[PDB]
């Protein structure tokens, strides 16, 4: 589906004063919306034609001189639309010789190599715009007025930019920018916990790089959502205003130009944001289509972590050889058991002495049994809490959506990866009982045979009696 | 309790206690996922008592 | 207390404190004495009278702060919470014994605290179906008996190597 990026002009750069700033789209000013929103505060004035005569000559010559910059900085923008191409797919990187690392600090050179060839060719044309504002000046204190104006281009042309405040969307792209960078966010926390985890490098390099250039232009979005709802705010709020009806020529100058200047910034802010939420919701699909291929590498980690944590195996075998015990135990007794009748029934009649220790014997064999009963209930039980403990695990795994669109499969699959994790400190103390149990099941072995030794010395010397 | 007691500076603790208290405190079991079967959803009371204590 | 990741913890908190931009940040660190587990395990094991057969009940994996480390036998004595009206309303009477109680309504300082006022040997100290409702029943935990707060082995001045311990 979607593996490469089309569209570049989203960069920019300002100046070193951070007074003008330069976008890759037409026509790369706000001042240049300024000075058509001039053009037509001079349709109004009769008196100023030469405006509209410089401003002919002036929109011709800036935009001839930006798109010829556009073109020298075009073939560096071809190559870092390569470095690009290299960077965000793995296929494009599997035909690839070069590591990572260089590859990206190559991308890092190039990227402020454009910018600085960006803007080294717009200098000489931002001292035009300097030369232009100078004779907008003159060319406007060139009227007569110098008392009591009036300000009925203001009052008018304050409520057409209302009008066109009110058609343009705001409300939509905040709640995106919104819910979009906290996925953004949420999106990162992913990519710490997913690497620890899975073992190649070169999809998750491509992942890592591009939430990189997913903040880049979240942060752009950001500013200019930041204009446009400043300058929104001061047009509207000097339509709360006092309104004065009488300035002076230069409050007359700095009126116009002012609020020129805020609808310039409204205007470019526009377009800005127009292209930057398109680049949004590409880089979006990029972001999916990778993890799309994650997940399924994911899931094998999850399948040996499940039987490789809870110990399951060895505490089966555990249980195999104390019940073993058991059988074995209860086996030697129920061999043994009449002969124990017949020597209970020798020794009442006659000399008691050895026949104490004796009977000290059967009641430590029995005593001991029941012993061994209790102590295989014991492992039984708490091998018990420990299956729930993985199946507890097991539900949770099954009770996954499939169904997940998108990328929230890899959040559940983390979740689960997390829950494996916790129970570790419950099934690592139930295995060390079960292990201390099962000791004790091998020290009452050695005792019970010791047992059924002093039972067959008994009955040789009940013989020699 | 220190701090009222000995130093004689006035103090506060509050909690969001049920009935009967937490099940498993000094212990073992005590992880986030049992954490989260105890209570359903936890952002909205943890803003709660963020809430109570910033005001 | 003193582990490698509590002090990970400590960086980890530190450096948020300064990522936050805070007016001023500054740690302190002071030595305790704190008490851990013996490489030796604890134990509770059942002795019977005739002493040739010893039955063991088990092996704990929690155990409780500040208790003398030592080794004794006994008849045991259920003695519900622990309160002084609790200890007031016994059948048999408690001395030379050891206890039992239920965790709750006070602090296992209070309960050791009053068992050794009436001369016991010995505290154990459980969880059961009623006050606590769980699945597991292997279930083992921590506690501190220190009566009182602090380190114990500075009261009322503070730990530092300015006292010179
Ligand atoms: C303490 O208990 C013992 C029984 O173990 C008993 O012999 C003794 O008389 C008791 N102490 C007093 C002061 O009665
Ligand atoms: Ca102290």
């Amino acid at each position: 589906s979607t593996n490469t990026t089309d569209n570049i002009d989203y960069f920019d750069i300002s100046d070193e004063s951070n007074y003008y700033l330069i976008s890759q789209l037409r026509p790369h000013f706000s001042n240049i919306y300024f000075f058509d929103e001039f053009k037509r505060y001079a349709s109004y004035h009769t008196e100023i034609k030469r405006y509209e005569d410089i401003h002919k000559t002036k929109v011709n010559s800036l935009l001839n001189e930006a798109s010829r910059a556009i073109g020298i900085c075009n073939r560096a923008k071809n190559t870092v639309k390569g470095l690009i191409n290299i960077l965000e797919n793995p296929q494009k990187f599997k035909t690839q010789r070069e590591s990572y690392d260089v590859k990206l600090r190559q991308y890092e050179e190039k990227k402020e190599a454009f910018r600085g060839c960006l803007l080294n060719k717009n200098r000489k044309n931002l001292d035009q715009i300097k030369k232009i504002n100078n004779e907008i000046r003159d060319l406007l204190e060139k009227l007569k007025c110098s008392q009591d104006c009036q300000t009925n281009v203001y009052f008018d042309m304050i409520k057409i930019y209302l009008v066109d405040f009110k058609k343009m969307p705001y409300e939509n792209y905040d709640t995106f920018i919104k819910q979009y960078k906290n996925s953004y966010l949420s999106g990162v926390d992913m990519i710490r916990k997913i690497e620890k985890q899975i073992d190649n490098p070169v999809t998750i390099n491509a992942i890592k790089f591009t939430q990189k250039e997913m903040g880049y232009i979240i942060d752009r979005f950001e500013y200019h959502l930041q204009k446009v709802k400043h300058s929104i705010d001061q047009v509207t709020a000097l339509s709360d205003g006092v309104k004065p009806k009488q300035v002076t020529k230069n409050r007359l100058k700095e009126y116009y130009f002012n609020i020129g200047n805020y609808y310039s910034i409204f205007k470019f802010g526009k377009d800005s944001l127009n292209m930057l939420n398109k680049a949004l919701i590409h880089k979006e699909k990029i972001v999916h289509n990778l993890l799309g291929e994650l997940f399924g590498h994911l899931e094998e980690r999850i399948s040996k972590l499940i039987d490789s944590e809870y110990f399951i195996t060895e505490s089966n075998n555990i249980i195999s050889q104390s019940e073993e015990t058991l059988k074995l135990a209860e086996d030697v007794y129920d061999k043994n058991t009449k002969l124990i009748e017949d020597l209970t029934l020798y020794p009442h009649l006659e000399i008691n002495e050895f026949k104490k220790d004796y009977d000290n014997n059967v009641e430590d064999l029995r005593e001991s049994i029941i012993y061994i009963q209790s102590y295989v209930s014991s492992i039984k039980s708490a091998y018990r809490y420990n299956v729930l403990e993985k199946d507890s695990v097991e539900s949770k795994q099954k009770n996954i959506p499939a169904n997940s669109n998108a990328q929230k499969k890899v959040d559940e699959l983390l979740s689960i990866i997390d829950s494996i994790s916790y129970s570790n400190f419950s099934v690592a103390e139930n295995f060390q009982k079960m292990k201390d149990y099962y000791k004790e099941i091998e020290k009452l072995k050695i005792k019970i045979l010791q047992l059924i030794e002093a039972i067959k010395k008994y009955q040789q010397h009940v013989e020699e009696l | 309790f220190p701090f009222l007691a000995y130093s004689g500076i006035p103090a506060v603790s509050f909690c969001f206690c049920e009935d009967t208290d937490y099940p498993y405190l000094g212990t073992t079991m005590d992880t986030y996922k049992e954490l989260i079967e105890r209570i359903p959803e936890l952002n909205k009371v943890a803003r709660a008592a963020a809430e109570v204590a910033g005001q | 207390a003193g582990s490698q990741k509590d002090e990970n913890l400590a960086l980890y908190v530190e450096n948020q404190f300064r990522e936050f931009k805070l007016s001023k940040v500054w740690r302190d660190q002071h030595f305790v004495k704190i008490q851990v587990k013996d490489s030796a395990q604890n134990s509770v094991i059942i002795v019977d009278k005739n002493g040739r057969l010893v039955y063991l009940v088990e092996n704990p994996g929690g155990y409780v702060a500040y208790s003398k480390a030592a080794t004794v036998t006994g008849k045991l004595v259920h003695a519900n919470f622990g309160t002084k009206k609790d200890f007031e309303d016994l059948y048999t009477p408690v001395n030379g014994s050891i206890v039992i109680v239920r965790a709750g309504k006070i602090t296992f300082a209070e309960k050791v605290a009053n068992a050794e006022s009436l001369n016991a040997i010995g505290v154990l100290i459980y969880m059961d179906q009623t006050k606590f409702p769980i699945v597991n029943a292997e279930l083992s935990f921590f506690g501190h008996a220190h009566l009182g707060t602090g380190d114990p082995y500075t009261p009322g001045f503070p730990s530092f190597n300015h006292t010179q311990f």
